[PDB]
RNA sequence: AAACUCCAGUUGACACAAAAUAGACUACGAAAGUGGCUUUAACAUAUCUGAACACACAAUAGCUAAGACCCAAACUGGGAUUAGAUACCCCACUAUGCUUAGCCCUAAACCUCAACAGUUAAAUCAACAAAACUGCUCGCCAGAACACUACGAGCCACAGCUUAAAACUCAAAG
């Protein structure tokens, strides 16, 4: 996970921020926000590294590496809570919406469908 | 994030209030909390009789602490208030002010619902 | 119509006028009718602003001695 | 509707409860 | 001044007197009314015993009990024990919804007692025990 | 102010579950109900038993 | 052609949207004084929109607030406390008559 | 049992007027709803009753106020005939 | 009802006929029971209100078109 | 603007060092969160 | 009537139970469900459709193990009623309702009204009910009864669930 120093998404790009008190730096850090906060800036992290316009979030590969963190966050929620019915049928259903966008950039972008499983560690199965 | 704690203190002198205040305060910058203003409501009639720590009380110093907090923190400082004999009842919420409210621009009227039944005779 | 505007402004601002409305001679107009003549007058003259044609109607009803009690 | 239907299908269900226990 | 329904506060200061005692000192009227019994204890702003009546200790035996003069019988004959004890004037508190609610009022007055609030104590669960199951009749 | 009905029955329109359940169409009568006898209740209760409770004691 | 036809607009006679009392107005918990204005002074009952007059986002407020403040030690919940019973009536429910 | 006594729920008589007093106390359960959910707690309603009592309590109340909301409105027609022979 | 006497009288002064009064069931459909074999009916009959006093048309609009006679309506 | 707004509270912030200073401080002043409001919506602060 | 009198009333202390009012609100969730307070986590999918069995869920009742005890309560006992009363009424008290960990996989699980898109034009339209329809797709139904059955098969289910016939009979059933 990104380090809980690791300034808010909103406001790392803010100018001066570098040199405000100590303070005003960890209130703006990931240890005083919620997880969902985190959740961005891994998400960025992953539009950098793998797609080729970071800024475009309608792309089928954007949406792939977006649903990929909300498993991934299903995934750690259900480690705590195991008898969470509602949870467990929202991963497996994000399971089955990432394989149909995988299948479906593999059919029309292999060399990018490559990158993705690369870069997300995606594993692509055949369906029995 | 920005958290509240109504802490209501046991009726005591200003000496032991004060230690009070001071440790509950301490804890919080314990477990990492930002502590930003403590207001004093006053001391009151509490609205009903609260029974903590083997003690009736009837009175108490109500108080409020303004802190920016680790979400990991709530449930541990949760537990310290409870082990604190000082404290009558000690709760945390999310601070009101974080909540924006939305501009309203007012009641709208809402018409009688109709065609509910077909218009046959009957 | 474009004068409700105006007739909507003016309701709002005076209210309704003192004289009745006598809806049975077809001739007949109010204090609202003769405001909206009067700013439509000054809208030929080519003021472009409502607020300051406005102001500017009122005033020449006043100057011709019309009561204008506003609702303050 | 009437229940004229449900009340064959009850006799039918219980007759049979009665019979699985009683073999 | 205008008459207040609402009790004086016993923190703060009134002038209202009932034979030079406040309304805190006056005794209490404990009515309950019940759907087969009505129990009348009054007791001193202390919570000391004074008189104790009830439809079955006036007499009256199983659905007799249950009657409005059956209870305003318990009413009289608690405000006799009462007022040889000193009693004049009783805050009633009333518990039920019983057949001598009223009536056992009645009573308490009819045997010299004056009432000077009436406050209602029926329990009512916010939410509680599960009551028994409704009767098929 | 009467309360709403708009959703509130279960109609092809409404996607929620119905909120009422009228076992007869929410429809305006040309009547209006009968005016109701009062329950009979027995009088002079109290006066008769200040006399009985006299003839007990004379 | 003519120029006396109708034209288009908004209703200009319109007249503006209602607001309830607390439009705009934070609700807190900590707001002994103004919740209690919304409770039953005998019983403690909170009040119903029709009674109270609150739009719909307005009622739900005072009501969690009231929830909130009596189970944290600050209203009580049987009773209105005796200290606001002389605060501005703004619930339409007449008790004496 | 936490609570102030003497507080809730209580009423001052006026010139030893018990009886309007009583009807006042009446009157106030009766508004908040004490009576009536006392009754209803006397046997344990089940939630399915309980539904469909609240249905149908809600459905009386938007025919009975629609009702008498004609009846207001039509109220002024109970004039004398104007046109009689007619 | 309000207008039962001006419309009586006019028709009595041009010479025609009025029918303001409550109309009874078959006045135009089952007329040769009611006046006579031999009895002729209106040749144009005009409306000058087409509702009846519950606001619903009144009857003798359907009853005139099924005799086949024209009619006039404000 | 959020966060040169912020770099001014902070220095008015509860520390360690100035935490007795500020405890006694909240001690001496009363704070109310009470008001009243009327049938036309106007706020009626409490006289005390 | 029985029961209770180790009872009842006032006052004080006092839950591993249940959550008045708000709610005349109509929100959340895939459905089942969800209405005391706080906090944490959190409510899939940038075309749609797409499983009795694949996958994950599924009220209440019930099963296995370990705990909790206010109240309610199948069963059972007592009282009464009755021709009888294996019931309806009264009293007492269990399993059970609760918690933890595994099962079981059913409902008038019905708002008996499928998902998505669109329309209010004309013959609107058997009746009733909650007006009548178009496009598209999946699921399902073809007289009543036999039959929520038999047999086979699968299942932590073993007095179970799911799938599910036939022979004889009838001229109706609905
Ligand atoms: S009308 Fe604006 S919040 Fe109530
Ligand atoms: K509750
Ligand atoms: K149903
Ligand atoms: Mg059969
Ligand atoms: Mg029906
Ligand atoms: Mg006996
Ligand atoms: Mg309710
Ligand atoms: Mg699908
Ligand atoms: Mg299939
Ligand atoms: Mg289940
Ligand atoms: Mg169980
Ligand atoms: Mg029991
Ligand atoms: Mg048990
Ligand atoms: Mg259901
Ligand atoms: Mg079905
Ligand atoms: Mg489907
Ligand atoms: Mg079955
Ligand atoms: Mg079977
Ligand atoms: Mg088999």
């Amino acid at each position: 996970d990104p380090p809980p120093s690791t300034l808010l998404k909103d406001y790392q790009n803010v100018p001066g921020i570098e040199k405000v008190d100590d303070v005003v730096k960890r209130l703006l850090s990931l240890e005083m926000a919620n997880k969902k906060e985190m959740l961005k800036i891994k998400q960025e992290q992953f539009m950098k590294k793998i797609v080729a316009n970071p800024e475009d979030t309608r792309s089928l590969e954007a949406r792939i590496i977006a649903l990929s963190v909300k498993i991934r966050s299903y995934e750690e929620h259900l480690e705590k809570h195991r008898k969470d019915k509602a949870h467990k049928r929202y991963l497996l259903m994000s399971i089955d919406q990432r394989k149909k966008m995988l299948k479906n950039l593999r059919n029309t972008n292999y060399d990018v469908f490559e990158k993705i499983c690369w870069g997300l560690g995606i594993e692509y199965t055949f369906p029995p | 994030p920005r958290y509240e704690l109504a802490l209501i203190l046991k009726a005591m002198q200003r000496p032991e209030t004060a230690a009070t205040l001071k440790r509950t305060i301490e804890a919080l910058m314990d477990r990492g909390a930002i502590v930003r203003d403590l207001e004093n409501l006053g001391e009151r009639a509490l609205p009903y009789r609260i029974s903590a720590h083997s003690q009736q009380h009837n009175r108490g110093g109500y108080f409020l602490v303004d802190f920016y907090a680790p979400t990991a923190a709530v449930e541990s400082m949760v537990e310290h208030l409870s082990r604190d004999i000082d404290v009558i009842r000690g709760n945390i919420v999310k601070h009101p002010l974080t909540q924006e409210l939305k501009e309203c621009e007012g009641i709208v009227p809402v018409p009688l619902a109709e065609k509910l039944y077909s218009t046959k005779k009957r | 119509y474009h004068e409700d505007r105006i007739r909507a402004k003016f309701y709002s601002v005076y209210g309704s006028g003192q004289r009745a409305f006598d809806l049975f001679n077809p001739n007949f107009k109010s204090t609202c009718q003769r405001f909206v003549e009067k700013y439509t007058e000054l809208q030929k003259l080519g003021e472009t602003d409502e607020e300051k044609l406005f102001v500017e109607t009122g005033k020449a009803l006043l100057a011709e001695g019309v009561i204008l009690r506003r609702v303050g | 509707k009437n229940v004229l239907k449900i009340r064959r299908r009850k006799m039918n269900h219980h007759k049979y409860r009665k019979l699985v226990k009683k073999t | 001044t205008k008459f207040s329904i609402y009790p004086p506060i016993p923190g703060e200061e009134s002038s209202l007197r009932w034979a030079g005692k406040k309304f805190e000192e006056i005794p209490i009227a404990h009515i309950k009314a019940s759907h087969n019994n009505t129990q009348i204890q009054v007791v001193s702003a202390s919570n000391e015993p004074l008189a104790f009546a009830s439809c079955g200790t006036e007499g009256f035996r199983n659905a007799k009990k249950g009657t409005g003069i059956a209870a305003q019988t318990a009413g009289i004959a608690a405000a006799a024990r009462a007022k040889q004890k000193g009693v004049i004037h009783i805050r009633v508190v009333v518990k039920g919804l019983g057949p001598g609610r009223l009536s056992a009022m009645h009573g308490l007055i009819m045997g010299g007692l004056e009432v000077i609030s009436i406050t209602d104590n029926t329990p009512i669960p916010h939410x509680g025990c599960r009551p028994r199951k409704a009767r098929k009749l | 102010a009467t309360p709403s009905l708009r959703g509130r029955l279960a109609r092809f329109g409404n996607p929620r579950k119905p909120v009422l359940k009228p076992n007869k169409p929410l429809i305006l009568a040309n009547r209006v109900g009968e005016r109701r006898r009062e329950k009979g209740e027995a009088t002079c209760i109290t006066e008769m038993s200040v006399m009985m409770a006299c003839w007990k004691q004379n | 052609s003519n120029e006396d036809l109708p034209i288009s607009m908004e209703n200009p006679y319109k007249e503006p949207l209602k607001k309830c009392i607390l439009c705009g107005k934070h609700v807190d918990y900590k707001n002994v004084q103004l919740l209690s204005q919304f409770v039953s002074p005998f019983t403690g009952c909170i009040y119903g929109r029709h009674i109270t007059g609150l739009c719909g986002k307005k009622q739900k407020e005072i009501t969690k607030a009231i929830k909130r403040a009596q189970i944290m030690g600050f209203m009580p919940v049987t009773y209105k406390d005796p200290a606001y019973l002389k605060d501005p009536k703004v619930c339409n429910i007449r008790y004496r008559e | 049992a936490k609570h102030l006594k003497f507080i809730a729920r209580t009423v001052m008589v006026q010139e030893g007027n018990v009886e309007s007093a009583y009807r006042t106390l009446n009157r106030i359960l009766t508004m908040d709803g004490l009576i009536e959910d006392i009754k209803h707690r006397r046997y344990y309603e089940k939630p399915c009753r309980r539904r469909q009592r609240e249905s149908y309590e809600r459905c009386r109340r938007i025919y009975n106020m629609e009702m008498a909301r004609k009846i207001n409105f039509l109220m002024r027609k109970n004039r004398a005939d104007p046109w009689q022979g007619c | 009802r309000q207008f039962s006497y001006l419309i009586e009288n006019m028709a009595r002064d041009c010479g025609e006929y009025a029918h303001t009064r409550y109309f009874r069931g078959g006045m135009l459909t089952n007329a040769r029971l009611l006046f006579g074999p031999t009895v002729r009916l209106p040749d144009l009959i005009i409306f000058l209100h087409t509702l009846n006093n519950i606001f619903e048309p009144h009857v003798a609009v359907r009853d005139a078109a099924k005799m086949n006679i024209p009619t006039v309506g404000i | 603007r959020e966060v040169l707004q912020l770099q001014e509270e902070v220095k008015n912030f509860i520390t360690r060092e100035n935490l007795e200073a500020r405890v006694e401080a909240a001690l001496d002043s009363r704070k109310n969160y009470n008001w009243a409001i009327t049938r036309e919506g106007l706020v009626v602060r409490p006289q005390r």
